[PDB]
DNA sequence: GCCTATCGATGTATATATCTGACACGTGCCTGGAGACTAGGGAGTAATCCCCTTGGCGGTTAAAACGCGGGGGACAGCGCGTACGTGCGTTTAAGCGGTGCTAGAGCTGTCTACGACCAATTGAGCGGCCTCGGCACCGGGATTCTGAT
DNA sequence: ATCAGAATCCCGGTGCCGAGGCCGCTCAATTGGTCGTAGACAGCTCTAGCACCGCTTAAACGCACGTACGCGCTGTCCCCCGCGTTTTAACCGCCAAGGGGATTACTCCCTAGTCTCCAGGCACGTGTCAGATATATACATCGATAGGC
């Protein structure tokens, strides 16, 4: 059987995506989502469609750098998994609460 | 000589509405001066672009009203809606 | 005067003086700077019903600037409109995290 | 199998190997099992913030339908500017 | 001539700037100076990046530019990664940076 | 309809710098949000200097006081440069 | 007589915080000021007041990346900051890349 | 003693238990001993910021005394914006 | 007990080959930039004004500096053990296209009410003056911790 | 839980100077009439949005194995804290200007303003090659047990 070492698929997986420029979640869950999100603020809003990718590219941009922010506090702990206390740090220094 | 304008008396006279056995410092009055200052900034400033994204040339009283929901925060949106909406209300039937 | 006929404090005339010369608009209307003393004074009378709480807090009756920095970072809705504003002579909130105490 | 469906929760669709892409774009080689429940709270917290500055703009302009610069001068507000959607 | 840009040597208008300063409430009485003035530094911002993303375009070997040119470009250089500090750019990616921890050895 | 926009004039400077490469629509679409981005920093710092000192104008003075407020050091030493080329060269037209 | 360690510094955060003036010596200090006014413009006058909104933002930025710091340094399982804890701080606020 | 004084560096006048005191302000307990020649480094590289936009507000204006809005109007450039000393 | 080794095993890189899509390019055309002119006031300039910033000295007084001793913490190494990654087969809903209507955006066209504009008038709101009491202030006695037993 | 010890905490007496009124006074708010533009409103096309299904195909789902982390432990070194005591520069106070901020009044050029005009710059069609996609093809790296040190 081949398997490898646990913790060498991610590096092939970090330089693949690093090079790829495309929208890692799909387009229509976050298509549902935001639209349950306004309905607890306005009933019967429609959305163009770029609004929707325009939503997304703004979505996932806030999540890789704060991705690229709790990776450093990991590191800092000498570790590299990032457990979820890692976040609400990295989120406090930022100023976002 | 120079002279200033500022925003000296109006504090002071809503500070003693709700609290009458209450002073304060000029080291205060100097912030609230331009604690004012910066939240009129902040609000005028946004009504401009309001009404510049829809194409129009005039600051209503409609504009501040969504200026004064994007930038204070969720529960002081709903006072100062109120109390706005007062405000023109008692000034719309008066003369 | 446009300041009673509203029923309020702040100048309404000072204010619409305000947004004609600062150039914030072409127009301005008279809705507008009538709403606008309102808000302000408002936002005044905010802060300082939580300020001269803290002035009998501390059994003071005049307001100096500290009280204005333990009103506004004590409270939760004015320190998301603040949040970045630094106050001259405020100092900082007394806290201590869990593990700086001796056991 | 059918006698009603699971219709699940509309914030497990932005799914596991979702997140677990963006964390591998975002430079982490090994992720907890934790965090998965923690940067769905995060999302949420986050498209409250623009989607409420995104209503106020259509809501102001007299119109039901959020366009794409009813966003963008949204994130304006809150200083993260996007390009590239025309304006 | 008759047009303004040849005048001022530039290829941005002048006369477009000119009325997008006037119709944007920034002040009363707009120089007729500075819409010569704002066209150039305009210029050379434009110059400094459409430059530095055909230089990372060749690199990839592509003929036009593409937006991951554009966002190679601009966090690359210094001195343009401290003017677009907090702004997205749609189809980005990001820059290939992997740290010296996670490595094997 | 008729919309504003700045695609020929980011092109012709394109062919200027490089004269052999062609340009994508959404890149495209992202230096007209740009070249619009620089213009509301610049002149609404240009605007706000003006009123600060007790002015009613922005000349071209006000621009060059504001350029070097926004760029970094070795951007913005060059943009005066290029821009007080541009200014002389339509004073002496 | 001799105090332990730790509880002559948790008297001074009870009595700093308390405490609203300025802690950095204010000649010192105009001496640092003026010294780098030399870098971009040379023969500046300052007014007696412009030195002293000049150290209101200094000392409440430092503090306010002391507050950061010390977040930081509790993270990683310490009680003493340290100079790579300050170069993480500075790094997930966006001022150093 | 005298023959020539030592005349610091003015970076030193920021003292060691001047920095320690700022450090007690911001709740830290136990500091370290290498972070007296870093926060130096911090306070220097920071106030370059702020008076390169002090002078430039000024050089515009024609005087040449950086007053005290040709400090808060820098402040708020940088989005840290200062009360209490006027405007 | 270790570096090398050498495998095929999966994985990318590189190769040409073929082709679809947007990219430029041409056209007509219309809105908006340019030429031209004249009136007004903002900005330039000079001049005079008096604050207020820079200078250093004297003295003083408490912070800063220097050193030491010790102990609490940073530090590394160890052994645990679970919660991770890895891979497989299995199941599922995102993707895509494709119908279906119609709200709703965007458009022109009216039309009138609103706010700019200007002049006339006076008092709210400024500076300056003035006085009194809130808080700094210390000293003592009273307390609450602290370390040591 | 006890003991004695330094270090806040308060109570009170003092007093000083900043806030609190007071008054005069002027720029500016208010009242008023005039007015033309923006904007509200109504009517109108019609493009793009929403809802379902139909269908292929991929990613998501789940499960087990295990292994490399996370994790807590001990021990050890030292780099810190804390006190004690000289030492020095900061704070305060003052002398001593004089540059420059900020005041005035004046002059004029430059901008806004309307007017007339005329192509630069638009939308839209239109070929066409530049990348999309691929399969092949070679060449890498990757563990793995193999060999010999």
């Amino acid at each position: 059987p081949h398997r490898y070492r646990p913790g060498t698929v991610a590096l092939r997986e970090i330089r693949r995506y690093q090079k790829s420029t495309e929208l890692l979640i799909r387009k229509l869950p976050f298509q549902r989502l935001v639209r349950e999100i306004a309905q607890d603020f306005k009933t019967d809003l429609r959305f163009q469609s770029s609004a929707v990718m325009a939503l997304q590219e703004a979505s996932e941009a806030y999540l890789v750098a704060l991705f690229e922010d709790t990776n450093l506090c990991a590191i800092h702990a000498k570790r590299v998994t990032i457990m979820p206390k890692d976040i609400q740090l990295a989120r406090r220094i930022r100023g976002e609460r | 000589k120079t002279r200033k304008e500022s925003y000296a008396i109006y504090v002071y006279k809503v500070l003693k509405q709700v609290h009458p056995d209450t002073g304060i410092s000029s080291k205060a009055m100097s912030i609230m001066n331009s604690f004012v200052n910066d939240v009129f900034e902040r609000i005028a400033g946004e009504a401009s672009r309001l009404a510049h994204y829809n194409k129009r040339s005039t600051i209503t009283s409609r504009e501040i009203q969504t200026a004064v929901r994007l930038l204070l925060p969720g529960e002081l949106a709903k006072h100062a809606v109120s109390e706005g909406t007062k405000a023109v209300t008692k000034y719309t039937s008066a003369k | 005067t446009r300041s009673s006929r509203a029923g309020l404090q702040f100048p309404v005339g000072r204010v619409h003086r305000l947004l004609r010369k600062g150039n914030y608009a072409e127009r301005v209307g008279a809705g507008a700077p009538v709403y606008l003393a309102a808000v302000l004074e408002y936002l005044t009378a905010e802060i300082l019903e939580l300020a001269g709480n803290a002035a009998r807090d501390n059994k003071k009756t005049r307001i100096i600037p500290r009280h204005l920095q333990l009103a506004v970072r004590n409270d939760e809705e004015l320190n998301k409109l603040l949040g970045r504003v630094t106050i001259a002579q405020g100092g900082v909130l007394p806290n201590i995290q869990s593990v700086l105490l001796p056991k | 199998k059918r006698h009603r469906k699971v219709l699940r929760d509309n914030i497990q669709g932005i799914t596991k190997p979702a997140i677990r892409r963006l964390a591998r774009r975002g430079g982490v080689k090994r992720i907890s099992g934790l965090i998965y429940e923690e940067t769905r709270g995060v999302l949420k917290v986050f498209l409250e913030n623009v989607i409420r500055d995104a209503v106020t703009y259509t809501e102001h302009a007299k119109r039901k339908t959020v366009t794409a610069m009813d966003v963008v001068y949204a994130l304006k507000r809150q200083g993260r500017t996007l390009y590239g959607f025309g304006g």
